[PDB]
RNA sequence: UAUCUGGUUGAUCCUGCCAGUAGUCAUAUGCUUGUCUCAAAGAUUAAGCCAUGCAUGUCUAAGUAUAAGCAAUUUAUACAGUGAAACUGCGAAUGGCUCAUUAAAUCAGUUAUCGUUUAUUUGAUAGUUCCUUUACUACAUGGUAUAACUGUGGUAAUUCUAGAGCUAAUACAUGCUAAUCUCGACCCUUUGGAAGAGAUGUAUUUAUUAGAAAUGUCUUCGGACUCUUUGAUGAUUCAUAAUAACUUUUCGAAUCGCAUGGCCUUGUGCUGGCGAUGGUUCAUUCAAAUUUCUGCCCUAUCAACUUUCGAUGGUAGGAUAGUGGCCUACCAUGGUUUCAACGGGUAACGGGGAAUAAGGGUUCGAUUCCGGAGAGGGAGCCUGAGAAACGGCUACCACAUCCAAGGAAGGCAGCAGGCGCGCAAAUUACCCAAUCCUAAUUCAGGGAGGUAGUGACAAUAAAUAACGAUACAGGGCCCA
RNA sequence: UUUACUUUGAAAAAAUUAGAGUGUUCAAAGCAGGCGGCUCGAAUAUAUUAGCAUGGAAUAAUAGAAUAGG
């Protein structure tokens, strides 16, 4: 038959989910960020955890190891073209400092709503779902598109989109038909 | 039916193996050919590959080596005296290889007086015992081909050690 | 011995 | 089983090939040949997944029986030829030639030569004996007998045939400092120049090899190949010259 | 367990205790089920039983067409295009399925074949002149022969076949056609001529044999004068060679396509190209068989086991591709074991691996890859390089289809699809275009394989709304 | 002295695991090559025991024509 093709999991459910404060951590980061629902933050935890735990093996080695240097040196590499770690910043300690919450501001949704394209977490979400937001020449729609600090600051409404150029949507030529009826 | 594997055999400890597989064509075995005295009879059999085996069922000629003197002269094949493995064979005189035959005295005879014009002298001079066999009129041989493979049963003459040797067992 | 030295260009159209 | 195998599966094929995992179920089984199996690139995966000559198996086949392709001077229209270590290539239609040596990574390289190069290749004595009516002869490592071999020629040292006759045009012996190249093991498509041979009575012999860079490295005998003297190789080599 | 909640009295604290709250994975099951990518389909220890259909056939210029086949032609003078059928060659021994049996067995790693077979691929490899009946086919031998086909027939019935008439080979059986090399006197002094003395394949079997103070002279200053003379492995009776015979004894091209070049004394004279298919031996390659050492779960309330009917070893023989108690004949009494032999159980195919765990460990591993075994259960075989084959054959046991009762035909643990209940679960779908495999071979074939369909197997991403204005009202929220 | 033991090198298929690169629109994945010499690119790692080679002073066994006799 034919070879395998691999899989896994992108997630993982907490150590004890029903903890309050925990509950209450979610609400925030949800509210704040405009989340659907506990996967998402489960999954972000999943990466940040795999991510926090790699730096911490790689610290534990001593210094000037090849080990030590190539992976560190690539973990950092891959961080700072994220965007969630700075440039001043680049060190495995500072890793160990990172959070879920920098991680969610990389969201294409999040950028959305601060380079001021909407006004509001929600909206960003609605206009990443319909095709209207595009990055350099793509256009996305996923809102958990993770950004890079190159493609940052070309997100734009997509040419197609009536927003950004192309002809009325179904509604408004619609209601412009009616109206010259 | 016949099959050499060793595995239905039991293991060293005394312990009996099981049944690991059924029999193989490339571990069989075939019917033992009882060569014997008679009409040359020789039918091959068609074995593993592409190669062929003869099948001595009889047989009256072989040809015999006199290494003494570095020669070889076919010749008849009187009959079974002696064989080492089983003394059936030798009742039934069944020819194998190590079987101990008579065969005529004619053509090494004749070659004898001829190279030598003897019935120079220190050459022609042989050893006691077989001059008396010549004198007797048959000579005790040793078959050294596998006639039950080959479908030829040629061998050598006994001489010194080995002749006295079998003499005494004779 | 030395290897040998290494050795179709793209064509462009518009139309309506 | 019972009998010859007549199919590969893609996880089984040699790794060395580079072929897709979920292209298909079924990899290229190299047919009988000079070479064996795993050390071999059948001419299929050289046309298509090397040189990109050919999209699929049926326009290699094409290629095959317009009798574009020859290999080691002669005509050949298998598609899973098993074409091998130091085996001249030549498509005429193109004016190319290729020789099959491994990169560094122990990969069989899309190599360029000159037709006078692929004039001549090497092969390594693999064995040397009297054949019939008193004639010695040569095995080399291609399973190409040449009889009438010089006789200090020996086991483990190298000869350069003509592929358009396939004589012995030279030779170089198996000795400390000769220029070496390395055909198994983890080591696979290092360059070296040998400084020991150490011996082992019934048992593998092991070679000492170092490369440009001083760096020293121990291998089994059988994956040693001798190409030729330190600074002067007798066949032209791949980028990186064998270092790392 | 942790954490969280509650109960322990007339109440509140502090303890202590008790109950419930953890987890993925696994089995079964209920409800829901819009979109994209991707992917799987076992289980009654029932390897239990199967209707129907398909899954292995194959032809190039190059083995064999007077098909009374088709079409052609400069309208055919042995044939020539294409080509059913049949003979011949090759394949069917790969692939796919399942885990019944199997506890030093398979299997993993690691060794050996100086212990043997090996179609095919690839590279090498064979002038033997002559030898009485030459009374002579090699400008090419026979039926010691038949299919397809024509025609006469049997049976209820099958991929059943009888008699008679025909004709072919790369089928079967036979059989041939002035060479090369050593020395070389004599001339001649080289590009030398040669009076003559000599030598002549393989294959099988046996025996024997081999296989280990020239430090000078002259010379042209170069060179010449005499001698050497097998190889490998750690190791061999190895490789190889030689002598004497031997053989119901082989091989040494009676084959085919395309094309018409070169010499002449002008003859259908001599010679001659590019390919295919065959053939002896060696090597290589794909393989196969045995094999060296270490490693397996539970059981001691299994302590002695094996040996009469081979158990351990010696000799000889038979057998085989070959080593070997593999078997036979005669011999000895040996072999394993508290370092657990032997026996019993195993819902025991082994492994690469999967899950969990902080680490040690524990469990699972039919299931995409490798290796082993099997085709309802035993036993035995033809063919072929390769099978103890089962989509090959024969007998026996259990089942079970047809029947005119005389006989004939069986093996889905292949792809679909059924039964095993009276309670249930993928389509009797399309294709060789991708992967590669078989063949005489680009072309044909391939339920191998691919494409799509079908219960939320397991996974990825992710819709079910977002944006305003206006009006009215005073209570809304948290702790206790 | 020999062994045990220990360091290092070969070896332990692929797939799987860890790891490096890559805007499959993101992701699960898949994947090895780009510019006209550029000093660009999976750099790779990983396996208890058995066997092979190799450096070892200790530890534990094993040895002596050791400090013997005239
Ligand atoms: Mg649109
Ligand atoms: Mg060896
Ligand atoms: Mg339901
Ligand atoms: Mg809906
Ligand atoms: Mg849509
Ligand atoms: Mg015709
Ligand atoms: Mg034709
Ligand atoms: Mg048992
Ligand atoms: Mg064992
Ligand atoms: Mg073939
Ligand atoms: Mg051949
Ligand atoms: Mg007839
Ligand atoms: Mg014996
Ligand atoms: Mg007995
Ligand atoms: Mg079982
Ligand atoms: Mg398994
Ligand atoms: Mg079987
Ligand atoms: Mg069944
Ligand atoms: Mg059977
Ligand atoms: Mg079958
Ligand atoms: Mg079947
Ligand atoms: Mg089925
Ligand atoms: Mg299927
Ligand atoms: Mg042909
Ligand atoms: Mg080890």
């Amino acid at each position: 038959p034919r070879a395998p093709r691999t899989y896994s999991k992108t997630y993982s459910t907490p150590k004890r989910p029903y903890e309050s404060s925990r509950l209450d951590a979610e609400l925030k980061l949800a509210g704040e960020f405009g989340l659907k629902n506990k996967k998402e933050i489960y999954r972000i935890s999943f990466q940040l955890s795999k991510i926090r735990r790699a730096a911490r093996d790689l610290l534990t080695r001593d210094e000037k190891d090849p080990k030590r240097l190539f992976e560190g040196n690539a973990l950092i590499r891959r961080l700072v073209r994220v965007g969630v770690l700075s440039e001043d910043k680049k060190k495995l300690d500072y890793v160990l400092a990172l959070k879920v919450e920098d991680f969610l501001e990389r969201r294409l949704q999040t950028q959305v709503y601060k380079l001021g394209l909407a006004k509001s977490v929600h909206h960003a979400r609605v206009l990443i779902t319909q095709r209207h937001i595009a990055v350099g020449k793509q256009i996305v729609n996923i809102p958990s598109f993770m950004v890079r600090l190159d493609s940052e600051k070309h997100i734009d409404f997509a040419p197609t989109s009536p927003f950004g150029g192309a002809r009325p949507g179904r509604v408004a030529r619609r209601n412009a038909a009616r109206k010259a009826e | 039916g016949i099959s050499r594997d060793s595995r239905h055999k039991r293991s060293a400890t005394g312990a009996k193996r099981a049944q690991f597989r059924k029999k193989r064509k490339f571990e069989l075995g075939r019917q033992p050919a009882n060569t014997k005295i008679g009409a040359k009879r020789i039918h091959s059999v068609r074995t593993r590959g592409g190669n062929k085996k003869y099948r001595a069922l009889r047989i009256e000629t072989g040809n015999f080596s006199w290494a003494s003197e570095g020669i070889s002269k076919k010749t008849r094949i009187a009959g079974v005296v002696y064989h080492p493995s089983n003394n059936e064979l030798v009742r039934t005189n069944t020819l194998t290889k190590a079987a101990i035959v008579q065969i005529d005295a004619t053509p090494f005879r004749q070659w004898f007086e001829a190279h030598y014009g003897q019935t120079r002298a220190a050459s022609a001079k042989i050893e006691s015992s077989v001059e008396s066999q010549f004198s007797a009129g048959r000579l005790y041989a040793c078959i050294s081909s596998r006639p039950g493979q080959s479908g030829r049963c040629d061998g050598y003459i006994l001489e010194g050690e080995e002749l006295a040797f079998y003499l005494r067992r004779l | 011995p030395r290897a040998a030295k290494k050795r179709a260009k793209g064509k462009n159209l518009s139309f309506k | 089983a019972r009998g010859p195998k007549k199919h590969l599966k893609r996880l089984a094929a040699p790794h060395h090939w580079l072929l897709d995992k979920l292209s298909g179920c079924y990899a290229p089984r190299p047919s009988a040949g000079p070479h064996k199996l795993r050390e071999s690139l059948p001419l299929i995966v050289f046309l298509r997944n090397r040189l990109k000559y050919a999209l699929n198996g049926r326009e290699v086949k094409a290629i095959l029986m317009q009798r574009h392709v020859k290999v080691d001077g002669k005509v050949r229209t298998d598609t899973t030829y098993p074409a091998g270590f130091m085996d001249v290539i030549t498509l005429d239609a193109t004016n190319e030639n290729f020789r099959l040596v491994y990169d560094v990574k122990g990969r069989f390289a899309v190599h360029r030569i000159t037709d006078e190069e692929a004039s001549y290749k090497l092969g390594k004595v693999k064995k040397v004996q009297l054949g019939k009516k008193g004639v010695p002869y040569v095995v080399t490592h291609d399973g190409r007998t040449i009889r009438y071999p010089d006789p200090n020629i020996k086991v483990n040292d190298t000869v350069k045939i003509d592929l358009a006759s396939g004589k012995i045009t030279d030779f170089i012996k198996f000795d400390a400092g000769k220029l070496v190249y390395v055909t198994g093991g983890r080591n696979l498509g290092r360059i070296g120049t040998i400084v020991h041979k150490e011996r082992h009575d019934g048992g593998f012999d092991l070679v000492h090899i170092k490369d440009s860079l001083d760096n020293t490295f121990v291998t089994r005998l059988n994956n040693v190949f001798v190409i030729g003297e330190q600074g002067k190789p007798y066949i032209s080599l791949p980028k990186g010259k064998g270092i790392k």
